[PDB]
């Protein structure tokens, strides 16, 4: 972790994280053996045994029917349609009943086999037996002549355990229209998580942090249902793969840069916010909120959303007092007050009206800041106040430095007209 | 009271049964123990036939539920002590000692 | 260990097949397979990536396949100037990198 | 032009030791990872090691794990190989080469430009 | 880790037995652990008299419960034992052990034992 | 399914679709009897039946505790806010003391009764008797003498069986202010949806496409809290009302047209991209992400979100070349490399630094795309990349048509001033 | 309640509001015993007991495993890392053994324990026991020679009743990487939330208000891990402290006031919509969509979102038409037919083509609306039209009050060029 | 669907009998079916043989399993039984029988049986 804040333009970069960033997709293929209940009938009245045995057959009913500038609104978009369409894609191979009775077969007697589609991808396949097994062994030894009010109601409570996993499923499926947000402690375990990883293609050292980061490899996958094969419910995950890892990110933070420079104000703030990485031998820009986030000091980021930005477009941290790349800003007579919480200090806007102050929670007010922009690292204060509003900062550790320059706001005239103008180059502005 | 034998007579090349019979046994753990003669006791059985490191593989007890019958096989000279089995209570608010056996063997 | 024919000929404008025998730690795990042509007394020359993927500036007359637990080269078009050393590569679960044993074409 | 341009080689008696220096031109070298590749006379190819790219992970070849060390430096740009206890039947020329891995089916890299070598011989 | 014990060896009649325990390599504070007492008359059987946990939960032996009290010392690495009205009966070998059980913690074996001191009255 | 390339504008039109689309709520209010529970009293230390009967008897007390340009934002805005007060206004009905005793008056005999409030709003009531029926009969004959550890366990298990539906809905109102966001399996059962489907007064065909599509009736529609009145609680389901379907509906894409008209780049992209449907008698074009969504060849749109565009606004898919409407754009000196995946193409913009290809799993890169949009068919390729990223391209067969003409980048000269600008129609901007 | 409808600018000021605002945050320190349960074995195969005793190993190694200008995206930015680093620095603080060791000492008499943390900020310590409690006391006392199956199955259902709130812990901790966005019924229970707030630092006034609306309490207060230590799982609770009340709040809200005033339109929309509020003597603006919402007569926005805006700010409500601020709008010809419905009155904007009409359930169409921006109050309709769709009205009942002026729209003459702007003061634009 | 077998009618003893029975209009490998053989002298009772399912588990006449086997052929829908050596006392008729139950799997009603093939010793 590092930070240099950049007085040219009311702006931090912070630097030196690593990076995990989604390359590609492996498919997970489940099959859940639920066994056929569907013909399962107790004649024995309302009971324990009999409602499980009603919500799993309805459960299985129920799954049946169910089935599949601003640069941030755009990364969005194309990183969601992007990664459903790569799983519906495989979605589509693995539900040929050439491909059902191939993975089946396979998992016959080992709950896990790879396989090769008929489409070229390649698939691991598990087999989850459990709910099957209980069926066919444990509970159809207990009911006898359809009955199934039976006393020994360790066998009810335990089926409404084991049938526990299945009807979660069936819960995240039906409320996402087949395409879950997340990978479910439902649709694979921990310790399923890590076996795929274990299985999956990649380097030991990315397994080592897949299998430090688990959070992170559940939250950026997601699931497919492919459906009800035989009694059977066939679903596939997809987990993330990293290929890119540890190149140099950083993370572009601004706050308003403003002056009186006419007695009535200009205001400039920088468009360019968020994440940028090394993606391999060209920048990549992660405008999305829901791309990136980060772990230690990576972050983790998707790589479908990535707008690749020329390499050229860091010189807008260099010298965005010079540099002939359009680095995309806005400006206006719009002073705003406000902190950007940056991981290494507070940027601060502190302007008019407007009382501003940084303290600790021994010594008090430390000092009232001046009108303009500032940056209160996380050693010069615990708090920044501004009104009368209490922003607690970062106790982060790291280096910070500041770049010095008599900010934009301050050493450019505005445009007379028009002067309020949004997501512009800063030479249509200044 | 966990009852054991008062003593047991074996020959070397023997093998040594000690009885330990206690009616908190089919409920709890009955762990034993050995004190050679002026030694501080040591543990030979820390669960009802768990044995500690170290411990020779030829110590090991029979029996769950009423009785819990501990067996030394090619019990000799160096095994000569006195063997405690001891048990908790039925709160486990206490620990019980058996009254202790002397191998002698001769 | 991915290994090879050990020579391979053909004559100009024939096809010739390599191919890399593959072992399921290091072909059969997934991993894809690469091929680089290394003339006499060069460094090599990176022909196909993926399985099958071919760079710029390739002759656009070499393609290759992965089966299962197995990958081939096939070579068309076959001149004198292609009379090359041919090492696939791969990466291996527990070997980490694997360059196959090396077929040399002859012409 | 990337160029990859080693240098630091020759003969080393045994046990002796020398650093190969794989210096790095024409590309952002901190975006990639680089390795090691080695060819005794006319034999196959040997992958070396290998590090990512900012030195957060390595891996080695049995014939180079305990004995080389693979590092690099970020600023300037030069990626070295100290080998450390140098045997006989380590007589080759080593390549070092760019690495890249196209994530979408595996993680299996492959070797976009190859240095020139230059000839370790013990 | 070990077990040290310093006596007293003698104590006149019905005055109160006090007998520290010393201990080391580990704490009585975490979890599972516990120290006991357990007396030994010369020749006769095994006696448990209170065992102190990790929770400084203390239980006395039904028998002696009136009379025995034995207590961690909360500055120190040591349990001193206390019990009052010492008789010439209660002459006997004296012997702190350590408890360590990790699962369900009924069933108390002592799985170290020390060297025990002699008390004579 | 239809789609047609613009090339003029880097932008498709996929034609075909047809629609759904909610003109109403029909409403279903549901008294869940839950019983006099606040009464009952366990004289008998914890017990299974006493924690579930507390929990029972704390979800009742707690329930009764709560009670309730840029067209994307105001869009979504205006149809969240014309659903909750469509709901609130049947609410401030039913509520009234005249109202809940009619309602429970005609559930007396029958667990569905039809009945018009004195607001004169129509209503299908409906009775889950369930929990009062088990507490009442089958655990009252049980608790002898106020003891409730009593030995018959399948009593206690059974009871923590039926009050699962009651706990969930004090759970989702409490959670969600009384307005639910979707309605549960726990609100309203899919048998009670079917039912309320049935009920509704709509055509037959459309009774079987909503028991067809229960997942779009499900989630459009949501639930209100009315409150507890003598121990029952009383919540309102509103079902959507679909009165027009099957017209012509339309999704608009488009992504980055730029050109090198002076080495230095100008840029353009449609801001109409969405969902656009054939409303009776005028086109409406649905702004916010949110609400329209797609299964089969149906799209589902909520027309109160829909903003009503004059039917001229398709002349930007015509000719944006040449028609008079003001075509929304935003353009400006702002190179993207992107892929927007249309449903039956990738449209691919691929400029300066950036290589770009498409491929197939059998083949390879088929083919290095050149410079500028191109529009990659579900048939020409199965995988595109820009730069390393690789897009997964979607699989649906359709008809594919090019709409030839020089890109609007490529044939009218930007405005040298201001040259960036947002949202702005055409005329203003070439 | 009370409402202005300024014809100015097709706006609306729904004044009488009142203010609940959240300056602080009070951290309520929870410590669940789970006990040392990562030892604990069953010798006697699978088991209802084993199998909840092994679900609460897992929960618990899992659980070690994880740990922690356009207004509104800045607004929401604040806000949530305001949120979070505040809690990240308490839990810095509590998470040294030096705290936690202080912080079990003293609830080992007494499940509550007030104390202060080493860096001075003050805390709530609070124990909950009942898990381990059960372990330690009820299931060690029934777990015989390590089985486990032991047949009274009551053990084993009512430990699946105790650990229910430990398992859902480690679920959203899980889900949330270590920082919840709601404080669940898990986190803290009704009667603890009570405590809480009849325990903090505040007026009993507040301590009623805030008993009058846990949800609100709940709602945007948050949950952060600390970590397990020694077998025992340490988390902490962010409750909202409201130290800015029934201060004066409004809303504003406007619509499309436009004219066709060339034949071709030209149009004005606000852009300064939404919450205000005045704090501690200054005005302050609440942007971002999560920020505020209304139970009742209050309105609970949070303080660290709310950009402070001069007081003259509310000249733009008074008189726009002369006002010297410069107030935020957007213009263009983009003419929108819409409703928005202010709380005490519809705005509705009718341009060409769309037919408009109110009416009411009694009495049909009451009128045909004019062309251009029209207001109609709660009691002038129950709905209003605009084209086919139906918009229901608010039934609140309030004061009203047109104020009069021929809107901006009709009144300035357009500038010529740039016609079309997004987000600038009116000076810029007419 | 029908269920038709071929012989051979005539197998002496220290041989091993064989007899297919062929099927058709259901699948073997559809849930709860199975197909059995079950076995009847003149004059005398019914003895089941074994049944074969559709995961093609077996199970075998217990007093028969020293000398009996039987398995569905992967090729077609026809199963063929084996049996090691006849003996004269196993002169009888074979019937292939079907057994279908998709309710609960445990108590095998058979609903159709074969054609029926003499065998004799
Ligand atoms: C249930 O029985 C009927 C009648 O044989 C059959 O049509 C249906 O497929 C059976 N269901 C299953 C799951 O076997
Ligand atoms: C409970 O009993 C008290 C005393 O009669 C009464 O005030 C209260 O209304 C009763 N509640 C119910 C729900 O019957
Ligand atoms: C579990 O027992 C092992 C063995 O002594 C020990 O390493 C570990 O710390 C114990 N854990 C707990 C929570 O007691």
């Amino acid at each position: 972790l590092k930070e240099s804040y950049l007085e040219e333009s009311c702006s931090t970069i912070t630097e030196g994280y690593l990076s995990v960033l989604r390359t590609g997709w492996y498919t997970n293929v489940f099959t859940l053996e639920v066994g056929d209940v569907e013909n399962l009938t107790c004649a024995d009245g309302p009971s324990l045994i009999k409602t499980e045995l009603d919500l799993t057959k309805s459960a299985l009913r129920e799954l049946r029917t169910v089935s599949a500038f601003v640069l941030g609104a755009i990364a969005c978009g194309v990183a969601t349609a992007a990664a459903v369409t790569a799983g519906v894609a495989i979605a589509k191979c693995i539900r040929l009943e050439s491909e059902v009775t191939a993975i089946k077969n396979c998992l016959k007697k080992t709950n896990e086999c790879v396989s090769t589609l008929g489409c070229g991808v390649r698939v691991l396949a598990t087999a989850v037996r459990e709910l099957k097994d209980f069926v066919s062994k444990n509970l159809t030894r207990a009911i006898n002549k359809n009955k199934c009010d039976i006393p020994d109601l360790k066998m009810a409570v335990s089926f409404s355990q084991f049938n526990r996993r299945f009807l979660n499923v069936v819960r995240q499926f039906s409320d996402n229209a087949g395409i879950t947000p997340a990978i479910s402690k439902d649709l694979m375990t921990d310790a399923e998580l890590a076996r795929a990883i274990s299985n999956m293609p990649t380097s030991a050292g990315q397994i080592k942090l897949m299998l430090e980061n688990r959070a992170m490899v559940r939250r950026k996958g997601f699931g497919i249902l492919i459906g009800v094969y035989g009694s059977s419910v066939i679903y596939m995950v997809q987990l993330p793969i990293f290929g890119v890892i540890d190149t140099p990110c950083w993370i572009v933070k601004a706050a308003p840069s403003c002056s009186e420079k006419k007695g009535n104000y200009a205001c400039l703030l920088r468009e360019d916010q968020g994440w940028y990485c090394q993606n391999a031998g060209s920048t990549v820009y992660y405008p999305c909120e829901k791309d990136c986030e980060t772990r230690g000091d990576h972050v983790f980021c998707d790589t479908a959303a990535g707008i690749n930005v020329a390499e050229q477009s860091k010189e807008c941290n260099i010298n965005i007092s010079t540099t002939n790349y359009p680095c995309k800003v806005s400006c206006g007579r719009h002073p705003i007050s406000m902190v950007a919480l940056s991981p290494l200090g507070a940027l601060v806007a502190c302007y008019k009206g407007v009382s501003c102050s940084i303290g600790s929670n021994r010594v008090g007010i430390i000092k009232q800041l001046n009108k303009g922009c500032s940056y209160i690292t996380n050693q010069d204060a615990d708090t920044v106040t501004i009104d009368n509003t209490v922003y607690q900062l970062s106790k982060v550790e790291g280096e910070q430095h500041v770049i010095k320059g008599r900010p934009v706001s301050s050493s450019f005239d505005p445009v007379k007209f028009p002067q309020d103008q949004f997501n512009v180059a800063l030479d249509q502005c200044f | 009271e966990l009852i054991q034998l008062p003593s047991v007579s074996v020959s070397p090349g023997q093998t040594a049964r000690i009885p330990c019979s206690g009616d908190g046994l089919p409920k709890k753990y009955a762990h034993w123990y050995q004190q050679k003669a002026g030694q501080a006791p040591i543990l030979l059985m820390y669960k009802d036939s768990e044995r500690p490191s170290g411990i020779p593989e030829r110590f090991s007890a029979f029996s769950s539920g009423t009785t819990v019958t501990m067996t030394i096989s090619g019990v000799q000279e160096e095994d000569e002590a006195d063997y405690y089995c001891q048990s908790g209570d039925s709160t486990d608010t206490s620990v019980i000692f058996g009254g202790g056996t002397k191998v002698t063997v001769l | 260990v991915v290994t090879q024919p050990p020579s391979v000929s053909g004559a100009p404008g024939q096809r010739v097949t390599i191919s890399c025998t593959g072992s399921s730690s290091n072909i059969g795990a997934g991993y894809d397979v690469h091929w680089y042509q290394q003339l006499p007394g060069t460094a090599p020359k990176l022909l196909i990536y993926d399985n099958n993927n071919r760079p710029s500036g390739v002759p656009d007359r070499f393609s290759a396949s992965k089966s299962g637990t197995s990958a081939s080269l096939a070579i068309t078009g076959l001149q004198a100037e292609d009379e090359a050393d041919y090492y696939c590569q791969s990466y291996d679960r527990s070997l980490s990198g694997v360059f196959g044993t090396g077929t040399k074409v002859t012409v | 032009e990337v160029q990859l341009v080693e240098s630091g080689g020759g003969l080393v008696k045994p046990g002796g030791s020398l650093r190969l220096s794989c210096a790095a031109s024409g590309f952002t070298f901190s975006s990639y990872s680089m390795n090691w590749v080695r060819q005794a006379p006319g034999k196959g190819l040997e992958w070396v090691s290998s590090i990512s790219a900012s030195s957060s992970y390595s891996d080695y070849a049995d014939s180079a794990k305990g004995r080389f060390t693979i590092s690099r430096d970020n600023a300037k740009t030069s990626l070295f190989l100290q080998m450390n206890s140098l045997r006989a039947e380590d007589t080759a020329i080593y390549f070092c080469a760019r690495a890249r891995a196209t994530g979408y089916s595996s993680i299996t890299p492959y070797f976009d430009i190859w240095g020139q070598g230059t000839l370790v011989t013990v | 880790v070990q077990l040290v014990q310093s006596g007293p060896a003698l104590v006149k009649s019905t005055q109160t037995l006090t007998l520290t325990c010393t201990f080391s390599g580990f704490a009585l504070t975490t979890s599972g652990m516990c120290v006991s007492w357990v007396r030994q008359p010369p020749g006769k059987a095994l006696e448990w008299l209170a065992r102190i946990d990790w929770e400084d939960n203390t239980y006395y032996s039904t028998s002696l419960k009136t009379r025995v009290t034995i207590s961690k010392d909360p500055s120190k690495n040591q349990v001193v034992l206390t019990m009052t009205n010492m008789d010439p009966v209660d002459t006997a070998t004296y012997y702190c052990a350590r408890s360590y059980i990790t699962d369900w913690k009924k069933d108390w074996f002592f799985d170290l034992w020390g060297r025990g001191t002699l008390v004579t009255v």
